[PDB]
């Protein structure tokens, strides 16, 4: 870009590349000549969104490239049909029209659902621009931080946020919030000097997004917009492309073999259909017409609102999906890949343990105050909170009463904020309460003093005298204290409490924290009266020789949800993995605090710390655990990562760019493995986008990370994502309970059509009615069974084995078509037969009979009976057996159903009660069914007539046939779970 | 490459059974539906609530009857006349030898079942009845003229009766062609057109094996020439319906005709 060099640069060097100063910045027109050469100093969104080609993707896909397929062949058919001059050629485009418009009406419901799941993502996101205060011409004033061109000189300051990426000129203690970028929670130190020649471990830049925390710097742009480091991660992360999602893999599978058996079914019944001696023409329309059938019109309907239950379900829960398919992404899902800097942790440095009464206490960590705080009874600490509240100076941003006090915002530094908050929470109105003991003195945390202090005077005004408030690095708090608080009384600060403060302090020290000392001592008002006057230069007061109080140390904690939802996702069979860019200490705790690495198991470096042999001669499979750091791991060829991955179950990967994470996702999808990653900063957006489904925090993420993430978690909270996997894994189950029931109708649409091409009976079923059914009478079904329960403990299992365990299969396709779709045949045909018998024709008359039954010439035809019928007579016989094949269904599929709620126990067991939704829809079922045939003039609309209330019963013995051969399946298959029957007959 | 081969067969056999389960419950379904239906008459029949009337010869071209011929070419008619014959060749009192020569002029209701075989009884219509359309004189059936007759036929149902007040007549015109020319003129065979009412009503092609379907001609006087006009032949009973939309064949025939000169 421009900048790996620019750090290194010389001040002459610098303002004479981008011709400017130092001291003034730009030129008023030059730095307006600049911002239009280089543009806005923002980032171009990804500019090619057109709303019309949005709705163009909606369109493609396993099912509808199919129904397209099947549309076209419906086209195709009824050319060829109108070629030769053939009647009623509606049919043909009816179905075609019925196909295309249902992919259609599929393609705008999702529209809407990006629609309405992009404005509440556009409604979370903050629009008030950020600020830069720049300096041009030699004077200092505010601006947007968009107008900075590439050579502009800025000022920061603690709270300010980095409005470019800027080289460092002068530092005064400036630190900064680098977790957007690294995974480093600590804050970082920022200073002139060149720390290194890569940019991202050098201290002398600041980086386009950053937070400054404390301090003061002063320095020059080198990189504006896109060109930043910021805007060169999206670069990548735009670059990147996703896999396609476990459940779309799952349809073109099974795409895969509905087709399959429509070409069989068309060139099987084409190649008998030529020894029943037809036109080329038609053995080979009816080998269209075959294909057709299989094709399931409205299968594409009940997928995207089962999805939409869930998604919708999800949403209630502060839990948006922009697409469907990644609703039941994380059920499916085997690996989790989490960020810990924002994602895993708070992001937040909070007070979490204090040495006091000589014993270390540990602070509740939490943001919504669920967790255990510690002892606040004894002296000691009323005295050491008087000190961290008094020698306190950050400052609550007015109007906060209502917002928890964790989420509030402080003007102040990194540490003090900390106590400020971890003060306001234990004592309550920490700012009310130290105005009340008025300061007089005081001394800024300084590079020659080394510590904070100030000196006041006290409460009630019988106390003239004065209190003396010291906080800094507890080996600088130690020299200068001869005296310590211990159990109320005031103890000399002797051996014994030497050697028991430096333990402790490096036992804090141990878990990686941030620890200050503080101190106290009370002044005498005879030497320090109301009304004396206290100056520093010189030290006319005590420097040294005081009251220990304790100490106080911080960390990046954990979110309060996420241990308790880590260890859920664990317990259902779901590996997790730290991605981190901190360092591999903080990794390791974070990792062992909330569930990533168990209590009792250890890394190979504890082993031979535990045993003391060097680490070379330590077992690798014996250690549970193992941290990898981000620059060890270029080392490894990947042959290596996938021997360590699976040797160590607990993985801990520490100091890893975007670049890294991306390919750790990558190494685990090449392993088969379904995986997710969860992340907050722009660290993550690549491997947000490659994983199976990113998830992003809807509040502390970075838009990069949001926009690359498939999920998003508006409210935050961690546990959201367990819910997720339930509903990821019940519309799974759910779906192919589902699924299999708008499937196994299929075949008793084909075979009256099958046995009408080959014998010629009178046309049982007319494609009017079959799509009534396929799109009209069995979608109130379908779509209730996602409403089916867990029949398992669904949360105790493991993953689905993407290759084992599938949306539909050989076992679960044969017997929904071929077996149940037999029966619901023989249901079909019986009913014919009794109608034609019944209103006059025989069975065996029926057979070969069609050419004349259809044919327009003949009006007086003799039934069985010698009776003559006119054709338009016949007709609404047709239409009768059209009726009365649709009746035989119906009585079939309300017991279809029912019989696959429940996959392996029986409905007995269970229910049939069990879902309220599922019994509405059935109602719905028959009162339409209803309407159908006894309406004024159904006959003529549609091909269904008001049928006698006997042949509505015909079936009903074949109804009830299905429920006890399936109940039989899956108690047999519960009861003796054995080898041969429990492959052959289960779904 | 599929699935274990010895246990291939082990459902192979499996999906056999299956097939011959339902297929033999099937097979008990028909068995009972066929012993569950009358032999004799129509459970139901319900699309019947009118009978179909059904004319000779019978020529469409499209949309419905077309009959065009022009008298001077033979060619035009030659088949059109030998199909009225080859349909009457069962109409010869040769081939209606297992009947009767009906005289009730009304109503037949038999009964008992008393006949060769336990069948029963049926009255006679041989072609003289239609006389002058009935191939002698004319085995052009008028249309050598310019009169062509067209035999005219009612469908057969069961046990259904068309009333008592006269005999069920026909009744052939135009579909109005008032202001153009005389209204339409017919002489039928036999007189007024009638079907004889001792004909009625069906007990079925098992209990009647000899039985045929009364006639009445309409011999086409009045017709112009080389010109198009269409003509409806609607039957006057109380029990039927000649006006129904979806079935216009539902108690009429209507039909293109051309006479060419
Ligand atoms: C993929 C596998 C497909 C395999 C399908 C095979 C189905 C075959 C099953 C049964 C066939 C019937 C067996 C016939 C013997 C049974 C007894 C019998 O003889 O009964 C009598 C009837 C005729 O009665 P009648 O006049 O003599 O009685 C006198 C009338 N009285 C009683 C009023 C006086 O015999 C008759 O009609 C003879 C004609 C039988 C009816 C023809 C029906 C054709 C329709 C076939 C569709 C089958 C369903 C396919 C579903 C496959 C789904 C994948
Ligand atoms: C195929 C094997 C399974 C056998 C199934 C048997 C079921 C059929 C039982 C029939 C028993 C005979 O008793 C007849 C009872 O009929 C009950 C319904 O009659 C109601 C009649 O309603 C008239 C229809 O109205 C529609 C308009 O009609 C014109
Ligand atoms: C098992 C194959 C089918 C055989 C049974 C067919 C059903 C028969 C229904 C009988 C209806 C009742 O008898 C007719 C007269 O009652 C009028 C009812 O309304
Ligand atoms: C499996 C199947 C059953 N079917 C029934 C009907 C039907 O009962 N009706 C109302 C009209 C016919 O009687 C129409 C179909 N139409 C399909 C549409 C796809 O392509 C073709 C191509 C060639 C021929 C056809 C017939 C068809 C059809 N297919
Ligand atoms: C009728 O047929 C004769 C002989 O085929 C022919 O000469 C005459 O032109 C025809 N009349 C009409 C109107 O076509
Ligand atoms: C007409 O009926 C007579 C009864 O008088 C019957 O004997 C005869 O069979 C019929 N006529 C002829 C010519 O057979
Ligand atoms: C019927 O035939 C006779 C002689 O065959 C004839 O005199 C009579 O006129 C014909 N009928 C009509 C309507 O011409
Ligand atoms: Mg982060
Ligand atoms: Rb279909
Ligand atoms: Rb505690
Ligand atoms: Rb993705």
């Amino acid at each position: 870009e421009m900048e790996i060099n620019d750090h290194q640069l010389s001040v002459a060097e610098l303002e004479q590349k981008y011709q400017t100063s130092a001291t003034k910045g730009l030129s008023a027109s030059l730095a307006a000549e600049l911002l239009l050469r280089d543009g806005p100093n923002a980032l171009r969104p990804p500019r090619g969104t057109p709303e019309y080609v949005k709705f163009a993707r909606q369109l493609a896909g396993g099912l509808q490239c199919l129904m397209w397929v099947a549309a076209a062949i419906c086209l195709i058919a009824f050319a060829i049909q109108a070629s030769e001059g053939d009647l009623t050629t509606d049919d043909n485009l009816y179905l075609a029209l019925a196909l295309i418009a249902v992919v259609v009406v599929t393609g705008c419901f999702g529209y809407y659902q990006e629609f309405k799941s992009t404005n509440i993502i556009a409604s979370f996101k903050n629009l008030v621009p950020q600020q830069a205060t720049v300096i041009r011409d030699g004077d200092k004033f505010q601006i947007n931080a968009d107008q900075l061109v590439v050579g502009d000189l800025v000022e920061m300051k603690g709270g300010d946020r980095v409005p470019a990426d800027i080289r460092i000129l002068q530092a005064q203690g400036c630190k900064v919030d680098n977790s957007s970028l690294t995974g480093e929670s600590e804050p970082q130190t920022r200073s002139p000097e060149c720390t290194h020649e890569s940019p991202l471990e050098t201290r002398n830049i600041a980086f386009f997004s950053t937070m400054c925390l404390e301090g003061t710097a002063q320095g020059l742009v080198v990189n504006t917009g896109d060109r930043t480091i910021i805007g060169r991660i999206a670069s990548l992360a735009s670059g990147v492309e996703n896999e396609k999602t476990p459940i779309a893999i799952e349809i073109e599978h099974f795409v895969d073999i509905i087709a399959g058996l429509a070409i069989l079914f068309g060139a099987t019944f084409f190649i008998v259909a030529m020894c029943i001696g037809y036109t080329f023409l038609r053995a080979m329309v009816f080998f269209m017409a075959i294909v057709v059938a299989y094709v399931p019109e409205g299968l594409l309907a009940t997928v995207t609102v089962c999805l939409s239950l869930t998604a919708k379900r999800l949403a209630s829960k502060n839990c948006v999906v922009k697409n469907l398919e990644a609703v039941e992404t994380l059920g499916s899902t085997s690996v989790i890949c989490s960020d810990k800097t924002g994602t895993l942790t708070q992001n937040r440095m909070t007070v979490s343990h204090l040495w006091f009464d000589n014993h270390i206490h540990s602070a509740d960590t939490t943001e919504d105050q669920s967790g255990q705080t510690f002892d606040q009874s004894s002296e000691t600490w009323r005295a050491l909170c008087r000190v961290l509240t008094l020698c306190n100076r950050a400052a609550f941003k007015s109007g906060q009463d209502a917002v928890p006090v964790p989420k509030r915002i402080v003007i102040g530094d990194a540490s003090e904020t900390a106590l400020l908050k971890f003060s306001e929470l234990t004592l309550g109105n920490a700012m009310g309460y130290r105005e009340r003991f008025p300061k007089v003195c005081e001394i800024p945390f300084n590079s020659t003093n080394k510590f904070q202090l100030s000196i006041h005077t006290l409460e009630d005004p019988r106390d003239p005298r004065h209190v003396l408030v010291m906080k800094g690095a507890p080996e600088r708090v130690l020299e200068r204290c001869s005296s310590i608080l211990i159990k109320g009384q005031e103890l000399p600060l002797d051996e014994q409490w030497r050697e028991a403060f430096q333990t402790a302090y490096l036992s804090l020290g141990g878990l990686g924290e941030r620890v200050l000392g503080f101190c106290q001592l009370y002044l005498s008002e005879k030497d320090y009266p109301p009304g004396y006057a206290f100056d520093v230069e010189a030290m006319n007061f005590p420097t040294s020789g005081l009251c220990f109080a304790g100490l106080v140390s911080m960390i990046d904690p954990p979110r309060a949800t996420v241990p308790d939802a880590v260890l859920k996702c664990r317990t259902a069979g779901i590996r997790v993995i730290m991605v981190t860019g901190d360092h591999p200490i903080t990794a390791k705790a974070i990792a062992a605090s909330v569930g990533i690495i168990s209590e009792g198991s250890e890394t190979v470096e504890d082993i031979a710390a535990r045993l003391r042999v060097p680490v070379d001669q330590v077992n690798r499979k014996d250690a549970r655990a193992c941290v990898i750091n981000g620059m060890q791991l270029k080392d490894m060829d990947p042959s290596e990562l996938v021997e360590a991955l699976r040797t160590h179950p607990e993985m801990v990967f520490a100091r890893t760019s975007p670049q890294q994470k991306l390919v750790i996702v990558e190494s685990c999808q090449r392993l088969g493995a379904i995986v997710a990653v969860t992340g907050d900063g722009v660290n993550d957006s690549p491997a947000l986008k490659k994983a199976d489904i990113g998830v992003a925090m809807g509040i502390a993420g970075s838009d990069a990370a949001k926009n690359a993430a498939d999920m998003i978690l508006l409210d935050d909270n961690f546990a959201s994502i367990v819910t997720g996997v339930e509903q990821g894994r019940l519309i799974f189950d759910n779906l192919k309970k589902s699924i299999a029931y708008t499937l196994t109708k299929n075949i008793p649409e084909l075979t009256p059509y099958l046995i009408y091409i080959t014998v010629s009976v009178p046309l049982p079923l007319g494609c009017i009615t079959i799509l009534f059914i396929e799109l009209c009478t069995d979608i109130f079904p379908s779509v209730s069974l996602a409403y089916e329960k867990a029949e398992s403990d669904i949360m105790h299992l493991r993953p689905r084995n993407p290759k084992r365990d599938r949306l539909v299969n050989e076992p679960l396709a044969a017997y929904s078509y071929f077996q149940i779709g037999a029966i619901q045949s023989f249901a079909g045909f019986t009913d014919y037969f009794t109608a034609m018998a019944q209103e006059g024709w025989f069975p065996l008359l029926c057979v070969g009979l069609r050419p004349q039954w259809e044919n327009h010439h003949l009006q007086d035809l003799q039934d069985s009976y010698g009776q003559e019928w006119t054709f338009g007579q016949r007709l609404y016989q047709q239409y009768t057996c059209y009726t009365v094949f649709f009746i035989s269904i119906e009585m079939c599929q309300i017991a279809d159903v029912l019989i696959r709620k429940t996959r392996r126990l029986s409905a007995f067991q269970q229910g049939f009660f069990r879902n309220r939704i599922l019994v509405i829809a059935i109602v719905f079922q028959v009162c339409i069914g209803c309407f159908l045939c006894y309406c004024p003039g159904m006959p003529n609309i549609f091909n269904f007539m008001p049928i006698r209330f006997q042949w509505w019963l015909v079936p009903m013995p074949f109804s009830l046939l299905i429920f006890v051969y399936d109940e039989i399946r899956k108690l047999g298959v519960r009861c003796c779970p054995g080898s041969w029957w429990d492959q052959e007959l289960y779904y | 490459l599929g699935r274990t081969l010895s246990r291939w067969v082990w459902i192979s056999l499996y999906y056999v059974a299956f097939y011959v389960v339902m297929s033999g419950i099937f097979a008990l379904c028909i068995y009972v539906l066929m012993r569950t239906i009358d032999p004799y008459t129509p459970d139901y029949q319900d699309q019947l609530k009118s009978p179909g009337v059904t004319l000779r010869p019978d020529v469409y071209g499209e949309k419905g009857l077309d009959i065009s011929y022009n008298v001077s070419d033979s060619t035009t008619w030659a088949g059109l006349a030998h199909t009225l014959h080859r349909f009457l060749a069962g109409y010869s009192p040769a081939a209606q030898e297992g009947s009767i020569n009906c005289t009730s002029e009304k109503y037949f209701f038999q009964e008992s079942f008393l006949a060769p075989n336990h069948t029963k009884f049926s009255c006679k219509f041989t072609a003289d009845m239609l006389q002058n359309c009935s191939g002698r004189p004319d085995p052009t059936f008028g249309f050598a003229e310019g009169k062509p007759c067209f035999i005219i036929k009612m469908n057969r149902i069961v046990k259904f009766l068309p009333g008592n007040s006269t005999a069920p007549r026909v009744d052939c015109a135009f579909l109005d062609q008032p202001r153009d020319g005389p209204p339409l003129q017919v002489e039928y065979f036999p007189a007024n057109g009638t079907y004889s009412l001792h004909y009625f009503p069906y007990y079925g092609k098992k209990a009647q094996p000899h039985y045929s379907n009364p006639l009445v001609a309409a011999k086409l006087l009045n017709v112009p020439r080389n010109r198009d006009v269409v003509i409806v032949c609607k039957i006057l009973a109380e029990h039927v319906s000649f006006d129904n939309p979806h079935d216009p064949y539902e108690g009429k025939v209507e039909f293109k005709l051309k006479i060419q000169k």
